[PDB]
């Protein structure tokens, strides 16, 4: 499969390989009992691979296509969601927004995303000037950070894209926090962007 | 006759027997080739010591092997039951005739 | 039976084979043994690789040598025409299984 | 021969045979053809292994007993006179004693040698208290300084030693000069001693 073959193009290459194993062994490294890794090393691990790997690797990993289930939970697991994605408290969107929006880059990056990644009613690909790369790595730049997002589950060609938290407890402010959500969520712009990819 | 040196091979995880069920590949690299530098003084003398019968039985090697001096950090790889592992000294990273 | 590692021998240095006529004798250093310690990974991987007809007709071991990762500095002695050598790395100083 | 036994029992003692290449290795080397080696750095080196090797090794390759020239040229050999004893310029014995005694070290070495070493008259060994061991330490304890003394020749059992000088251009304390070499060069104490460790 596509994933497979993107993993391999990685490992043969030195500096792929070497970056891919440090997030790995760090992402993958248990703790104790209550703790499945140290998140904080996790993520800057995820951040160094994604900013020190060309994207003719990188991309090629997270958004390869796939035609079965194998292949797409290879792509679910490239930033080993367990660690880096998931949690035993799911936020509020808003709430996490917030705690993204303290950190520079996170803001920065998260904005870069919101701008690239905005679906248009006007153009063929729904994304603007039809920029599908500027999109795509607007996604890839939010990996790492306390935004990152991940494909939901192993649906091979029925991607959906989040990240975790819910707009549950969200009081007076539900439908603010959803339209943030669907920014990931129920985005033509991304679905586009990650289908044409291949 | 190639000297002593790395050499490469792209190989599948699933096919060094090492019991990970990976259809991944790794580039796996190794030591090979021929010793053939003027003999140290320290071999000479062994050998000539082994040959005038000096030595005590066992063994005993009076000539370099070619063989890593430096070996590979980690290499890791996702396994057929989504699980992932990360191998620590796979492959050689340095050979010498040692 | 006995495991790598360093052995020692009393030697006239003209029995060496060197080409020193000195009379004098040296303790003698070297790396004798079995490498019994359980295989790398790199060496079943290889062996695998082997096995499987997979590496390119050329010798590669996979299999550690005990031999010495350490020399002696130096030893001196003075010859029959009454003139002095050093000889430097003549013994071992340290043995590994490599 | 009794030389030969020494240097085995010398190089197969660990510091022994460290100590002994090292100074064998220093007074050894050449700087140029007119430079036969670094005579400071050989005399630390003779000082060094004379200090830090203790005499039972010491002592029995300087003072070792000898039937043939063979031995006896091993002997002379011991402290590489080529370097550390034989020089371009032969001082007269006296202006070497002044120089040694502008160094406090070989002044006070030179002096524990007088004290035991110069010749009694009353004694069977003609040595103080038949005191062999007290002279052949003092006698050691010269070697790699200014009044380093050395058998003059390979001569088996006629054994001579001398500091590098000689009592030519003496003027008017030839008398002096000469009586101060004998001390060395025609002392039966001496003489008795060496002989006698053997």
């Amino acid at each position: 499969n596509h994933c497979l073959d993107a993993a391999k193009a990685c490992n043969l290459n030195d500096n792929c390989k070497k970056l891919r194993s440090s997030y790995i062994s760090i992402c993958n490294r248990e703790i104790s009992p209550t703790e499945r890794c140290n998140r904080r090393k996790c993520h800057k691990a995820l951040r160094q691979f994604f900013d020190r790997v060309p994207s003719e690797y990188t991309y090629r990993m997270l958004f390869c296509s796939c035609q079965d289930q194998a292949c797409a939970e290879r792509r679910r697991q490239t930033i080993l969601p367990s660690c880096s994605y998931e949690d035993k408290e799911k936020p509020n969107c808003l709430d996490l927004r917030g705690v993204c929006r303290t950190d520079h880059l996170c803001r920065s990056r998260l904005a870069d995303f919101h701008a690239n990644c905005r679906a248009s009613y006007q153009t063929v690909t729904s994304c603007p000037a039809d920029n599908y790369q500027a999109c795509l790595g607007s996604y890839a730049g939010m990996i790492g950070f306390d935004m990152t997002p991940n494909y939901v589950d192993s649906s091979p060609t029925g991607i959906v894209v989040s990240p975790w938290c819910s707009c549950r407890g969200s009081g007076n402010m539900e439908e603010e926090c959803e339209k943030f959500l669907r920014d990931f969520t129920e985005n033509p712009c991304l679905r586009n962007a990650i289908q044409a990819f291949g | 006759a190639r000297p002593c040196g790395l050499r490469e091979l792209e190989v599948r995880v699933s096919e060094l027997g090492l019991g990970y069920a990976s259809d991944e590949t790794v580039l796996f690299r190794y030591c090979a080739g021929a010793c053939e530098a003027a003999a140290r003084v320290y071999d000479l003398g062994l050998r000539r010591l082994r040959q005038r019968r000096r030595l005590r039985r066992e063994r005993v090697r009076a000539q370099p092997c070619c063989r890593p001096t430096a070996y590979e950090d980690e290499v890791s790889f996702l396994d057929a039951h989504s699980r992932y592992h990360t191998v620590h000294e796979l492959s050689a990273r340095e050979c010498a005739c040692v």
